C-alpha cells in the first residue's frame, strides 16, 4: 500500500498528460 | 471560520423540516425555549441568544482519520468507484451454469463445448479479479507519487497551463 | 422526560444510516446546535459526512445546515465549500435572509468561490433597500471573508447603514466586515458607531467592533469598551485577545478593561500554552506592550518569545514585492546617510539588519551610540484600500512595540515612496520620515 | 496502546516531508 | 527537534505533524527556554534555496489531506480543491500563484533583449501550443521588419507585434484587456473593482480549468492503471503486489537511523494499528481517544 | 586587460575592482585593464587577460550554483 517516496520538483508548467482511454469495456463487452 | 461569528436566535430555523426528528422553539423577546422530538427520545432544553454566541467560541476543527492519507484515501475511492462500474458490467454476464448438462455437452461440436467451457473459466478469472478489493489501496500507490510530485513545484502547488498564459499574456504585454 | 445523551444517540443512529437525505441531515445540525453539542465531535463528523454525501438540496434545508455550520462553530473546509455548489445553483431561488445566512456562512470558512460572491453582490446591489440592514451586514462579511475585495457592495453597503438606524449586531458585522476590507471610511464608520450606545446583548458584539476599530486604528468609543469590561466572561481566549488588541491600537487608556480581557485568557494560556496562535500570541502581547497592562511572570516573557517567532514568520513569508521594496527603502536609507557609490550603498544596506532584542531580525536598524532609530515599509497590504491611504492598526501596533523596545520607528508608506522620481528623492523622504520622530539623526 | 489521539491520527503518513528534510539538512550546510 | 527555520514556517501551516512541532516548541518555551536568534546571513542564493527546501516540507505534507475531487460532477467539487490548493500555497509562502509566475517570468528574462529570447527562456513555463503560435507571430512580424523584435515596448518592431499578440490571446480563449487593465490597475476605485471582478471571474475558470484538467488526468491514470490490472490472473497480482510491497519494505530497512526510514517504519506501524483498530470495531470505525 | 561589467564603474567600486583582480598577476602588476559594458551580466564583472578569462561575473555565479545544487540533489 506503500509508495516509493520522491524528494524532487517539477520545474515546468505543462500539461497534465491526459493517458489514453483503456479498452476494457469493449473487450468485457465483446 | 473566523474568530468571531454573527448568528443565533435570529433568522433563525424556526422549526424542522422532516419527519425523523421534530423541533420546535419558543421565539420570545429575551430567551427561547427549544424541543426536539426525534422518535422515542425526547428532548428540550432553554437556551439564551448569549449562549448561542458563546457557541463559536471554540472551533470543533473537525479532520478526517484517514489509514493513509486523504489523498490515497480519495484515490481509492475513485478506484472502488471504477471497479463498480467493471462489476456492473460482470452483474450482467449470461448464466451458463444451465448448460452445463449432458444434454448440451453431446447435442453440440467439440470444439464450441471446449471454448464454451473456456468461457466459463474466463469469467471466473474476471469475477475472481474484479473483487480482489484489498489490491486497490496499493493501486492507489502508483498514483500517488506522479501526482504529489506534480504539486511539489517550483513555482506554486496550484499553478497549471491556463493561469500561466495570462500571466504571460500580461507580462509580455507591459512595458519590456 | 427531558434527556439529552438519548436524543444524542437517537441522532447518532439517525445520521448512521444510508439514505439520509438534504432535510434529514439539516435537521439534524439545527438540533445539534440547539443543544450545544461541542463535547461530542464525531457526531458533528457524522453529520458533516451525511451533509457532504447528499445530493439533493432546496434552498430551505441548505439555508439551516450553513446555519448550523457557522452557529456551532463547526469547521470543515471540505465538507462546507463542497456545499457552493447548491449555493451557485439555488442563488435565484434563495430569498434575502436565506441568502444572506448562505453567504454569510460561507465566507465565515475562508470558501474561494468567486461566481458565488460575485453574483449575490449582484443580485443584492441590484435589491439594495429590499434587504434588511442585518441582511446587507451579513452578504457584507461573507464577500469580504472570502477574499472578494469588493468595493461596490461597500459602499452600496455603507448607504443603507448611515441612512437607517441598525442593530449593534448588525453594526458589528458591518465594522467587522470594513475591517478586512480595511476601508476606514469615517463617513460609515462614524454612522456605524452610533449604535453601540444602548449595550451589547452579545460579548461578540463588542469584542468584534473593537476589534475593527483598532485594525481601522479610529478610538475608542467609551460603550464598547464598558461592555467589554462588563462582560468578559462570554469571550474565547483567541476572542478576548482580539479584543484587547481592537483596544489596544484604537488608543484606549482603561486598564480596567484590559484587566478583565487579561484575567480571561491568562488562565487559558496557563491551562494550556498550545492552545491559541502564534499570531494571537503576538496580538497579546502587542495589547499588553501598548496599554501599558500587566501579564504574569510566565505569560509576558512567553508572549515576549512569542511576538518575535510571529515577526519572524511574517518577514521570512514576505510578499516579495514589499521585499523589494525593503531594499528599495534601504538603499534610499543608505543614500541618506551619505552614499554617492554601490559598494558603499550595499556595505550600508547590509549592516542594517541587526537583530532585535526579542530574537527577531530587523531589516533597517541604525544605532548611532546609543540612539535607535529604525525603518518601517508599509508596502500596500499592510494599507487601507481607500484613496487617501494610510496605513493600518498593526503597522502602528509594530511601531509601539518597537517604541516600547527603544526604537525611532520613522514609518515610510509605500503610497508616496514610489511615487519619488528618483532615488535622491527617496532619501529625502527617509531623511523627513526619520528627522520626524528622531532629529538627533 | 489503542485508541491514540486525535492529531496523531492526522497525520498524512507516507508524504515525503523527510527526504525533504535529508535533502534540505545536507544540501545547505553543504552549499554555505 | 525543530532547527529554528523550521518553525517559522510552520506556525501558519495547519498540518497535524507540523502543527505538534510547534505546539511542542512552544510548550518547551513555556518552560523557561529561549528563543535562538535568526540568523542574519545566508545571501540571496542559499536565502532563496532554503525557501525552496522548507516550503516543499508545508506543501508536500499538506497535499496529502487535501482529497482529490475525483468523479464527481459539478463545478464545487474542483473549486473547493483548487481552493484548499490556494491556502495551501498560502500557508507555505507563496504568493498568489498569478503573481507568483508572473515574477518566474520578471526573473527568468530580466535580461533578454528580443523577443525570442524572452519566448525562448521562458518556453516552459507557458504552454508549448502558445509558445509556438507566439514564434509564428514573431516571424510574421520579423518578415515585415527584417530586424530583431526588439523588447522594450516603445519601439513600434514591438508595438506591432503585441497588436498580434492580443490577437493570438483574446483567439486563445483568454482577455488580454481584462488582465492588462487589471495588473496596470487604475485610478478610480468605482471603475477598478468592475475591472477586478472580470478578472477575478477569469482567475476563477482559470483556476477551476487548470485543477479540472489535473483530476483529469488523475482520473484518466487510475482508469489506466485498473483496465491494466484487471486482465491480470488473481495470483499474479497478490504475487507482484506483495513482491512490490516487500521491495518498498527493505528499501525502508536497508536504511537504518536515517528519519526517513524510521518514519516510514513508524507508519506501517501505524497503518497496522488502523488495520487492528477496525478489526476490533468495524460498525464504529477507528478507537480515537477523546 | 579587459574589464567587461553590467554598469559602468564607480570611482570606489573601480578601486575594488583593481583592490580584487589584482590578485590574478602573480606579482606587483600594475594591471591597465579596458572598461567595457554587458547587460547581460546580472553584475559581478569578467576580466579578458587576453590569454585568460576570469570570470567573476553574477550569471556564471548563479549557473556554476545550480549546477552545484543539481549536482548534489542527485548525490542524495
Amino acid at each position: 500500500y506503500l509508495a516509493p517516496l520522491r524528494s524532487d520538483f517539477t520545474e515546468e508548467i505543462t500539461a497534465p498528460k491526459v493517458a489514453s482511454a483503456s479498452n476494457l469495456v469493449n473487450e468485457w463487452n465483446n | 471560520l473566523t474568530t468571531f461569528t454573527f448568528s443565533g436566535l435570529q433568522d433563525a430555523p424556526v422549526a424542522a423540516l422532516s419527519g425523523s426528528i421534530k423541533l420546535n422553539v419558543a421565539a420570545k423577546a429575551g430567551k427561547a425555549e427549544v424541543t426536539v422530538a426525534a422518535g422515542a427520545a425526547k428532548a428540550a432544553t432553554q437556551v439564551s441568544a448569549a449562549a448561542l454566541r458563546k457557541l463559536s467560541g471554540s472551533k470543533i476543527s473537525l479532520a478526517e482519520v484517514a489509514r493513509i492519507s486523504v489523498l490515497h484515501s480519495s484515490i481509492q475511492n475513485y478506484l472502488l468507484s471504477l471497479s463498480n462500474e467493471r462489476y456492473q458490467l460482470l452483474s450482467q454476464w449470461p448464466d451458463f451454469t444451465t448448460m452445463y448438462g449432458k444434454d448440451f455437452y453431446y447435442r453440440a461440436h467439440p470444439e464450441d463445448l471446449k471454448k464454451f467451457y473456456d468461457a466459463a473459466d474466463e469469467y471466473y478469472k474476471l469475477y475472481e479479479t474484479v473483487t480482489e478489493f484489498d489490491s486497490l489501496s496499493a493501486l492507489a500507490s502508483q498514483v500517488v507519487p506522479n501526482y504529489a510530485a506534480r504539486r511539489r513545484s517550483t513555482v506554486h502547488p496550484a499553478i497549471g497551463s491556463t493561469v500561466a498564459d495570462g500571466a504571460f499574456t500580461n507580462f509580455l504585454l507591459s512595458k519590456q | 422526560e427531558n434527556d439529552v445523551p438519548a436524543i444524542l444517540k437517537e441522532i447518532d443512529s439517525l445520521v448512521s444510516r444510508e439514505a439520509v437525505s438534504a432535510k434529514e441531515v439539516s435537521d439534524a445540525a439545527v438540533a445539534l446546535t440547539y443543544l450545544q453539542v461541542k463535547a461530542n465531535r464525531r457526531l458533528w463528523g457524522k453529520v458533516l459526512e451525511k451533509a457532504g454525501a447528499a445530493q439533493d438540496y432546496d434552498a430551505a434545508s441548505l439555508t439551516n445546515l450553513l446555519w448550523a455550520i457557522n452557529t456551532g462553530g463547526v469547521e470543515h473546509f471540505k465538507t462546507v465549500a463542497e456545499l457552493a455548489g447548491p449555493a451557485v445553483s439555488l442563488l435565484p431561488s434563495l430569498s434575502p435572509v436565506q441568502l444572506s445566512i448562505v453567504v454569510e456562512a460561507l465566507g465565515g470558512a475562508g470558501v474561494k468561490n468567486y461566481e458565488l460572491y460575485n453574483k449575490a453582490s449582484a443580485v443584492v446591489v441590484s435589491k439594495i433597500g429590499e434587504f434588511k440592514p442585518a441582511e446587507i451586514a451579513r452578504v457584507l462579511y461573507g464577500v469580504a471573508f472570502g477574499g472578494v475585495n469588493d468595493v461596490a457592495l461597500a459602499k452600496a453597503a455603507g448607504k443603507v447603514f448611515a441612512s437607517t438606524e441598525v442593530d449593534s449586531r448588525t453594526a458589528a458585522q458591518a465594522l467587522y466586515a470594513l475591517a478586512k476590507l480595511g476601508r476606514a471610511d469615517k463617513a460609515t464608520v462614524d454612522a456605524l458607531l452610533k449604535s453601540f450606545k444602548k449595550g451589547t446583548e452579545s460579548a461578540s458584539d463588542a469584542a468584534a467592533a473593537s476589534f475593527a476599530l483598532g485594525s481601522l486604528s479610529f478610538k475608542a468609543e467609551k460603550a464598547i469598551v464598558d461592555a467589554l469590561k462588563a462582560s468578559a466572561g462570554d469571550l474565547a481566549p483567541a476572542q478576548a485577545v482580539e479584543a484587547a488588541y481592537g483596544l489596544a491600537l484604537s488608543g484606549a487608556t482603561d486598564a480596567e478593561a484590559f484587566k478583565a480581557l487579561f484575567g480571561v485568557v491568562a488562565p487559558a494560556i496557563e491551562k494550556a500554552p498550545d492552545a491559541l496562535e502564534v499570531s494571537s500570541l503576538a496580538q497579546l502581547h502587542v495589547a499588553s506592550t501598548i496599554s501599558g497592562a500587566k501579564l504574569p511572570a510566565a505569560v509576558g516573557s512567553f508572549v515576549a518569545k512569542a511576538f518575535g517567532l510571529a515577526a519572524d514568520a511574517a518577514r521570512l513569508k514576505r510578499s516579495s514585492a514589499e521585499s523589494a521594496l525593503v531594499a528599495d527603502v534601504a538603499a534610499a536609507t543608505a543614500v541618506a546617510f551619505g552614499a554617492q557609490y554601490r559598494p558603499e550603498v550595499a556595505s550600508a544596506v547590509a549592516s542594517y539588519v541587526k537583530t532585535a532584542p526579542d530574537g527577531s531580525v530587523l531589516d533597517i536598524a541604525i544605532t548611532k551610540g546609543d540612539a535607535k532609530v529604525l525603518v518601517q515599509a508599509v508596502p500596500s497590504s499592510l494599507l487601507t484600500s481607500t484613496t487617501p491611504a494610510k496605513p493600518l492598526g498593526h503597522v502602528a501596533a509594530y511601531s509601539k512595540v518597537r517604541e516600547a523596545q527603544g526604537y525611532a520607528v520613522a514609518v515610510v508608506p509605500a503610497n508616496e515612496f514610489e511615487a519619488l522620481p528618483d532615488q535622491k528623492a527617496k532619501a529625502q523622504y527617509v531623511l523627513a520620515a526619520i528627522k520626524k520622530v528622531a532629529p538627533s539623526f | 496502546a489503542d485508541a491514540k489521539a486525535l492529531d496523531e491520527l492526522r497525520k498524512p503518513k507516507f508524504s515525503s516531508k523527510y527526504l525533504i528534510q535529508h535533502v534540505s539538512q545536507k544540501l545547505i550546510p553543504a552549499v554555505k | 527537534a525543530v532547527s529554528k527555520k523550521e518553525v517559522l514556517y510552520f506556525l501558519s501551516s495547519k498540518d497535524a505533524e507540523s502543527s505538534t512541532a510547534v505546539k511542542s516548541y512552544l510548550k518547551s518555551l513555556y518552560a523557561g527556554a529561549q528563543v535562538e536568534a535568526t540568523e542574519t546571513d545566508a545571501s540571496e542564493l542559499i536565502a532563496q534555496l532554503e525557501k525552496k527546501y522548507l516550503s516543499a516540507q508545508v506543501v508536500e505534507p499538506g497535499v496529502h489531506n487535501i482529497a482529490l475531487p475525483l468523479g464527481e460532477s459539478g463545478s464545487a467539487p474542483v473549486k473547493r480543491y483548487a481552493a484548499e490548493l490556494f491556502n495551501l500555497g498560502a500557508q507555505a509562502g507563496f504568493e498568489c500563484p498569478f503573481i507568483e509566475v508572473s515574477k518566474k517570468f520578471g526573473q527568468e528574462t530580466a535580461t533578454s533583449e528580443t523577443v525570442k529570447d524572452v519566448l525562448n527562456k521562458t518556453k516552459s513555463y507557458v504552454s508549448a501550443d502558445y509558445n509556438a503560435a507566439l514564434n509564428e507571430v514573431l516571424s510574421s512580424v520579423e518578415a515585415e521588419i527584417n530586424g530583431p523584435v526588439l523588447f522594450d515596448g516603445k519601439t513600434e518592431g514591438f508595438k506591432k507585434f503585441a497588436a498580434k499578440a492580443k490577437a493570438v490571446a483574446v483567439s486563445r480563449g483568454l482577455p488580454a484587456d481584462t488582465i492588462l487593465a487589471y495588473c496596470a490597475g487604475s485610478a478610480n476605485e468605482d471603475a477598478a473593482d468592475k475591472v477586478s471582478k472580470e478578472f477575478f471571474t477569469w482567475f476563477e475558470s482559470a483556476y477551476t480549468a487548470d485543477a479540472a484538467a489535473e483530476v483529469k488526468a488523475i482520473e484518466a491514470e487510475a482508469a489506466s492503471i485498473l483496465d491494466r490490472h484487471l486482465a491480470k490472473p488473481v495470483a499474479q497480482i497478490r504475487k507482484e503486489q506483495a513482491s512490490a510491497y516487500a521491495s518498498l519494505l527493505k528499501r525502508a530497512e536497508t536504511a537504518k537511523g536515517a528519519k526517513w526510514a524510521e518514519k516510514y517504519l513508524e507508519d506501517v506501524k501505524a497503518v497496522q494499528w488502523f488495520d487492528a483498530s477496525v478489526a476490533e470495531a468495524p460498525a464504529s470505525g477507528p478507537k480515537v481517544a477523546a | 586587460c579587459t574589464v567587461i561589467t553590467a554598469e559602468p564603474l564607480d570611482k570606489l567600486e573601480r578601486v575594488e575592482l583593481t583592490k580584487k583582480a589584482e590578485k590574478f598577476v602573480d606579482a606587483g602588476f600594475k594591471l591597465v585593464m579596458q572598461e567595457k559594458i554587458d547587460k547581460k551580466l546580472l553584475g559581478g564583472f569578467v576580466i579578458e587577460f587576453s590569454d585568460r578569462r576570469v570570470d567573476m561575473s553574477t550569471a556564471k555565479k548563479v549557473e556554476e550554483f545550480n549546477n552545484f545544487v543539481n549536482k548534489l540533489v542527485l548525490s542524495i
